[PDB]
């Protein structure tokens, strides 16, 4: 009466097969999920790179402009300082001369 | 090695103006931050050489650098006082206003650093013979140095100092006359009435002017 | 009867082994994808962080430069005022001189 | 709403100095950049500024004057019916013991001088020239000059009998700045009406005429 035993072995193996199928399906689902995740993080990388890129370019433009303003303004400042010095020396000379005439 | 590259950059007389500006700015920067103990003299020489540059801004920047070295390490100018003074005063005759200004700053810092006695002794014949505005700057610097001397030393140097101030007082240029007046005031601040017998040969009017400016300095 | 069952068993076992091998390969693919996810995640992290620092520094230089411009323009205005004052002082002295020149002769 | 809030900050006279400085600076900043807001809210702003000119704190006053200068420089027309007051307040501000305030008041006086209707300005200034204390009379003469520079020959000519007594008596003032100012004002009249001016100066001594002629020749080159 080993026929029944063989029948049962068949049953066990069939059950195991079905279970393995379910498991494989789950693993494939996990692969798909990981793939979708890769796609998403890829999209984020693209947008991050793009945004940071344009922003940085803009900032570089404004920075260099502000540098130009600093140079020009400081040059004007130095020249104004020279005019001031000359005028002060004129005051000083005239005042001395006045003191001389008064005496 | 960092300094050496800058120094090598500076060896290019009358050329590579922007690069030498960079080297000078970096050198000043280092001056703001013990190297000198071994490398001072060469730099100084280049600086003096740089006073003869064709580029005015290079000269002005050089004078600012010199000003920084004077302000940081005066003692090292001990054996080069006469020379440095000569060069700065010479630099005061430059046609560029910014250069004259920076030269006045460098001369100003120089006046508080250099040994006073040697400074005065060197400056006297310059006062006596130099052209405007070298004599002028020499007198002004003489004043700033006089502010730093004791009564006795000034007293010992007076017979040499006085003729230049009197003759300068008789100079046709108003600035020289005024500077001479101020120098006389600065001497008076130290030795008081003792100055009077040295001024016996002056006319009453200039005596009046002097007394007025003295009184102005007193209050 | 029995022979049919034995043959069925053998076939079923073959199918099983094939399924085991297949599952192992799929777990390998899972490992591969997982490593990929970890890597790209780290890359995204570094991108975000780096971009942040870079922007911070650039904004720092921006604000410093702005402060310098503002201050410089203020100082310029002050210099202009001082200039004007000195100019009218000169003018005044000249006037006094002319006036005395007419009084004395 | 922003304007209302700044205005609310500025209503605290003699108090909250730093916050009101901030408010004034913000007012100036907005003034440099709306244009139609003034149509409804100008007058209150002006009034508050003039009140703040009487502050105990000098820097608040000076800043207020700078603000007035900017408002005058951007949108002068709205001062049309308030000129006499504005002039009076500004000239008053010229008597402040604090130098920065007097400076800002002089700047404000210059722009005011280039903004206000000339006839009414002169007419208002005449008794001020004649009666105000130093240095208010000085700033008033200077302003009158800057106004004379903007008048027509006909109008100036018609206003001369009123302008002249103050300049002639002012020329006899003891303060150097006043005499200098009067000479300059006379020069500015001469620039407009030329030789026709001469009969009006019959009462000046030869010395003063010398001094005036010199500055006329100086002004010509």
């Amino acid at each position: 009466g080993s026929t029944t035993a063989l029948q049962e072995a068949l049953k066990e193996k069939q059950q195991h097969i079905e279970q393995l199928l379910a498991e494989r399906d789950l693993e494939r689902a996990e692969v798909a999920k990981a793939t979708s995740h890769v796609g998403e993080i890829e999209q984020e990388l693209a947008l991050a790179r793009d945004g940071h890129d344009q922003h940085v370019l803009e900032l570089e433009a404004k920075m260099d402009q502000l540098r130009t303003m600093v140079e020009a303004a400081d040059r004007e400042k130095v020249e104004l300082l020279n005019q001031l010095e000359e005028e002060k020396r004129k005051v000083e000379d005239l005042q001395f001369r006045v003191e001389e005439e008064s005496i | 090695d960092l300094v050496a590259e800058l120094l090598k950059e500076l060896s290019n007389h009358n050329e590579r103006v922007e690069e030498r500006k960079i080297a000078l700015y970096e050198l000043m920067k280092l001056t703001q931050e013990s190297v000198w103990d071994e490398h001072f003299k060469t730099i100084l020489l280049l600086l003096l050489e740089t006073l003869g540059d064709k580029e005015p801004t290079i000269r002005a920047l050089a004078l600012k650098v010199l000003r920084e070295i004077l302000r940081h390490q005066p003692a090292r100018f001990k054996n080069y006082a006469e020379l440095t003074v000569m060069k700065t005063l010479e630099a005061h005759k430059d046609p560029h206003k910014e250069v004259v200004r920076s030269a006045e700053e460098a001369a100003s810092v120089l006046a508080t650093s250099i040994s006073p006695e040697q400074c005065i002794k060197v400056l006297c014949p310059i006062i006596q013979t130099a052209d405007y505005p070298i004599n002028l700057a020499a007198i002004k610097m003489q004043t700033k140095v006089i502010e730093r001397v004791s009564k006795e030393t000034l007293n010992l140097l007076l017979p040499e100092i006085m003729p230049g101030l009197i003759q300068g007082y008789d100079n046709s240029e108003s600035s020289v006359r005024k500077a001479c007046v101020f120098c006389l005031v600065a001497v008076h601040a130290v030795i008081g009435d003792e100055l009077k017998p040295h001024l016996s040969q002056l006319t009453g009017s200039k005596m009046k002017l002097l007394n007025l400016y003295i009184k102005r300095a007193q209050t």
